């Protein structure tokens, strides 16, 4: 109900219950620059889309997986972390690891892709 | 904790960015160029939420820079040019009443011009200002225009307005403009009050030198604002918190002729004037501006020290159009003597000059002929802001007009804005996992 | 079968019947004027697919949601509307709710969302 | 771990595990042309993005469906494909085949949805 | 007197040479097929193309 980022702010527990209001602000010679500026908007907004794919994301918003957390990346508690941080001071404290936990959420797909398709070629 | 990894998309976060911006709003500006503005002012508070603002490292102020230069070059490109009439003129006083400070400032000059046929000619009588053509050694002539041993000289199209309008920069998706809506904003460092926009309010690509005209006010107090106040090299911007009002005219009645030059082509002169001539000029309340420049020592001494004498001065030299106020006004293009609004130690009237035949920017190799308008001229301004600059040169500092480097001109707006990108995706601990 | 909008003028119950027919022809200076179609034409498609995401019906083209219908957006029976009107009736018909039933889809993903990730938290 | 195309010269099994190296990297007058290549890309990445999700495969790079192989597309055993194969003399072999089995393909996730639709209407 | 005068290619022919109106994707042109159309109001028959004739 605050409206595009109006929970930059909050919590990141609070903000958490607003990806819907700014998840649809994403999509929506002078007419180079205009379209150039609407094929990079798709080019982020797909990208972001196929990573979540990667991950078996698609289709959702708060995606649960099966990468630990091994506590060097940030060895915050979830209380600070969800009721006494925002998203904006989280994502600095570990902006550092993110291409680290990003691989390991690629593996970890890979390997449970790979486990499915096992379990359903039982008879 | 045993805790997991969760990935959130949509998440309310962001990183500094430059992307291009687009533009929404008979008219140099917002032809077909821009986009229709979206009537709704969608302006989101972010609370708690404090953001690092630069207004010297802002690109929204290149662009705007790029935009209203590419634009001006669009309008002018598909219009008459002038290069039939770089001939000799001959040139002799205006037999007209004639005020002291007119004296040989306005000629009337006669030439042979190219018609509609290519074998014909016409003689024609026209009236110039001596800033537009200077002396030539001929048979049969005494002057040309100023530009013809430079550039050629393209006439900006009848009724394409240079008039101001408010452009508004807007962001493509995934991006967002965020504002500081902070009072007294030093225009640099942490900004608390910030609040997200889709785009800006509505800026007017207005040019001027020295002067600031219909900007925007500061909210409560005069802000100073400079990349490095230390350094006298750099410019000092100062928004004002009230308007001063400055009414600027050209009092004499033009009547205003055109010739063919050629098939479809078409020049703009003065033909005559009618009533006496007199100088065109501005006027600013003495009083206004006593105030005015009251408050302005009072803001800097806060950064040069409390117990300083302040000194205003005129510009130091160099071309007309950054020792003078420049400005447009009713399509003309006046030239404004300052040096009475900033001679003093801490109604005026200010003469100026008029000039039809302009560089736009620093840039050589470009030339436009602005026409005269019929009529008499006058126009109300507000002054909103000023650029000034210090002395190099110990105790008593002495601050003088600024130049006209446009970028200014645009960092008095777009100062409180800044360009980000929305990073939708994050990650984070939690005590959710699969299966 | 019948062909791209071969269905159209069919009833509820037969049209739903051909909805990757539909669904394949939805994708596929004067260069302006060509990208800018194109770019509307994906901008449009990817538009409704996020706005299927919202909802978690992204992957689907029959989804089945959590939302009850209210009988003030629509009265007639379910035999009346897939039997006996065609969908360019019903589009009509429900134009004046379609905002909001958008509303409450999203509304009813974003609590089935958060209630699976605390089911997921349960050890 | 291979590259982009490390995989190419692999067997098919070896290969199926960079699915996701592939993947990553299919989305990344002057103007014109960055924009024509740019907006096709777009739509190759969209167009095999919504086939997958007409298959009800979308989200993921492996999917498994209820489509039976028949013998007269490739009547080779799997120790002659997913070894001693590589990806690129399959797609040679299965050219003629390719709008049949999408075909396939695209009835099977109709009849499966229309199942999942009456299944979940049971009470 | 008011126009530039300027001389057509003497290769480039003003033959009429059909075209065809082509919708982008997401959208189609709807035909009307009665016969005795008078340009306005419902059309009974209808077809979906997605060039013009
Ligand atoms: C700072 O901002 C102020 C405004 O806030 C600017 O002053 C305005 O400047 C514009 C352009 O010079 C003025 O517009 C002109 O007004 C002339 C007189 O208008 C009177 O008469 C008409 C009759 O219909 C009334 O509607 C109107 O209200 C006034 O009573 C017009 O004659 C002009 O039109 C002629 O010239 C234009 C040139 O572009 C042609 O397009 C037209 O066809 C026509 O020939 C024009 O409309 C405006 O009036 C001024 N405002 C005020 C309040 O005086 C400052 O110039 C600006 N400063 C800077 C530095 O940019
Ligand atoms: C500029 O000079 C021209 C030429 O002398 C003046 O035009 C002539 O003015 C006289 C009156 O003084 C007329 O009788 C002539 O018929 C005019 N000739 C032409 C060709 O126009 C013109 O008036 C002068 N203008 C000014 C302002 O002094
Ligand atoms: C603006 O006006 C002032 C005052 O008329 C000019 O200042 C004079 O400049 C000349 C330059 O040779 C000096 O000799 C005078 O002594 C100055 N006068 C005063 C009172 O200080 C100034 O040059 C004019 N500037 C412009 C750009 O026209
Ligand atoms: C268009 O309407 C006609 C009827 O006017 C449909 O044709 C038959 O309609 C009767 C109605 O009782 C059905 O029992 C038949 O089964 C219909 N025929 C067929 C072949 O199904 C016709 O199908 C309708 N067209 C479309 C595209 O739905
Ligand atoms: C800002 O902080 C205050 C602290 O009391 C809090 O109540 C408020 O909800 C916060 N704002 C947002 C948008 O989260
Ligand atoms: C989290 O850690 C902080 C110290 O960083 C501590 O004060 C706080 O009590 C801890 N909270 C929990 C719930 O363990
Ligand atoms: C024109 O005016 C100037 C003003 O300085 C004067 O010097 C000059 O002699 C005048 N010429 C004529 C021909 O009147
Ligand atoms: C003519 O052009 C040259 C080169 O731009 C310049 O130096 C010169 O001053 C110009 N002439 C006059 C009379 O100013
Ligand atoms: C000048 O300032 C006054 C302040 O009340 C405002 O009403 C007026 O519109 C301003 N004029 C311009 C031209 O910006
Ligand atoms: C504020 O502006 C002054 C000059 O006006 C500058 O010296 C100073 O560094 C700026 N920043 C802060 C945080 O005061
Ligand atoms: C400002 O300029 C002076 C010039 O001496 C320099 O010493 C100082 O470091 C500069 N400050 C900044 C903040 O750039
Ligand atoms: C400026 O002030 C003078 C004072 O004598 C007056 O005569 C003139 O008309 C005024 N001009 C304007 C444009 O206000
Ligand atoms: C007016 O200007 C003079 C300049 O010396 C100054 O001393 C005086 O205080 C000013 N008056 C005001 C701002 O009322
Ligand atoms: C500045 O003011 C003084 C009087 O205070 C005057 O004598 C001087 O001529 C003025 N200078 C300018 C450039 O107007
Ligand atoms: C200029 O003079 C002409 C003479 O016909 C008159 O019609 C016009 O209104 C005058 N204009 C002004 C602004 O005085
Ligand atoms: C249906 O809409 C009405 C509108 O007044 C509302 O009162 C009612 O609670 C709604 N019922 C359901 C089941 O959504
Ligand atoms: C649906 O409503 C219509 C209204 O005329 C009625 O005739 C029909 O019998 C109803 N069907 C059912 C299954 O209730
Ligand atoms: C939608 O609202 C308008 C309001 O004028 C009304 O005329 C129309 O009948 C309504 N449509 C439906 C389907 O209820
Ligand atoms: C190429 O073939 C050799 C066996 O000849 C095998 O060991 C090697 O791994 C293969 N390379 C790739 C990239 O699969
Ligand atoms: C396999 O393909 C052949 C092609 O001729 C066809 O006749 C046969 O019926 C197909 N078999 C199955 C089981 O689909
Ligand atoms: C697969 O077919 C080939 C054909 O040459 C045969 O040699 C091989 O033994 C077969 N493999 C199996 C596992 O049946
Ligand atoms: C596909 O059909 C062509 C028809 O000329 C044939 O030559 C080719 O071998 C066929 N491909 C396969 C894989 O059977």
């Amino acid at each position: 109900s605050l409206g595009f980022l109006g929970a930059a702010g909050s919590t990141m527990g609070a903000a958490s219950m607003t990806l819907t209001v700014q998840a649809r602000n994403l999509l929506s010679h002078w007419g180079i620059k205009q379209l150039q500026a609407r094929v990079l908007a798709v080019e982020h907004y797909l990208r972001d889309q196929q990573l979540l794919g990667i991950w078996g994301c698609s289709g959702k918003l708060i995606c649960c997986t099966n990468v630990p957390w091994n506590s060097s990346w940030s060895n915050r508690n979830l209380s600070e972390i969800w009721d006494n941080m925002t998203w904006l001071q989280w994502d600095k404290e570990i902006s550092n690891y993110t291409q680290i936990i990003y691989g390991l959420l690629e593996e970890s797909q890979n390997q449970q892709e790979k486990n499915e398709q096992d379990l359903l070629a039982l008879d | 904790e045993n805790l997991w990894v969760t990935v959130y998309y949509g998440v309310p976060v962001w990183k500094d960015a430059e992307t291009t911006l687009f533009c929404a709003s008979h008219n140099v500006w917002a032809t077909h160029a821009c986009v229709s503005t979206d009537p709704n002012p969608q302006e989101i508070h972010l609370e708690n939420v404090t953001e690092e603002f630069n207004m010297w490292k802002n690109n929204m102020v290149e662009q705007m820079h790029e935009d209203i230069i590419s634009l001006w070059d669009q309008s002018l490109k598909p219009c008459v040019k002038l290069t039939p009439l770089c001939v000799g003129l001959q040139c002799t006083n205006v037999t007209n009443n004639i005020t002291d400070d007119m004296r040989g400032e306005l000629k009337n000059c006669s030439f042979n011009a190219t018609t509609e046929l290519r074998n014909k000619r016409q003689k024609v009588y026209s009236l110039f200002y001596r800033l537009d053509i200077v002396p030539m050694v001929d048979l049969w002539t005494n002057y040309r225009l100023i530009s013809c041993n430079t550039s050629a000289i393209t006439q900006a199209c009848p009724k394409v307005s240079f008039e101001p309008i408010p452009i508004h920069y807007c962001a493509p998706a995934g991006f967002a403009i965020l504002k500081c809506k902070d009072k007294k904003f030093n225009g640099t460092g942490p900004c608390q009050n910030v609040s997200t926009v889709q785009c800006t309010h509505g800026i007017k690509p207005v040019v001027s030198t020295q002067l600031l005209l219909n900007g925007s006010l500061a909210e409560e107090e005069v802000i100073i604002r400079s990349e490095n106040i230390t350094n006298n090299a750099k410019n000092i911007l100062v928004q004002l918190n009230t308007s001063v009002q400055i009414n600027c005219t050209r009092p004499n009645n033009n009547t205003v002729k055109s010739i063919r030059i050629g098939p479809g082509q078409a020049f703009y002169y003065t033909g005559d004037i009618i009533g006496d001539i007199r100088q065109a000029h501005c006027n600013v309340s003495k009083a206004t501006w006593n105030e005015t420049l009251g408050k302005v020592v009072k803001q800097l001494r806060k950064h040069f020290g409390n117990n300083t004498i302040i000194r205003f001065a005129q510009s130091s030299g160099g071309d007309l159009e950054v020792t003078t106020h420049s400005f447009n006004c009713g399509g003309e293009f006046f030239y404004c003597n300052t040096s009475g609004l900033f001679n003093s130690t801490w109604s005026i009237t200010l003469p100026c000059r008029i000039k039809q035949i302009i560089n736009m920017w620093q840039r050589i190799g470009q030339a436009m002929y602005a026409p005269p308008i019929q009529g008499v001229i006058r126009c109300v301004s507000n002054i909103t802001g000023l650029i000034l600059t210090r002395d190099g040169g110990s105790t008593t500092e002495t601050f003088r007009p600024g130049g006209g480097d446009m970028r200014d001109n645009w960092r008095s707006e777009l100062y409180k804005y800044k360009v980000v990108k929305i990073e939708p995706l994050g990650v984070a601990p939690t005590r959710c996992k699969r299966r």
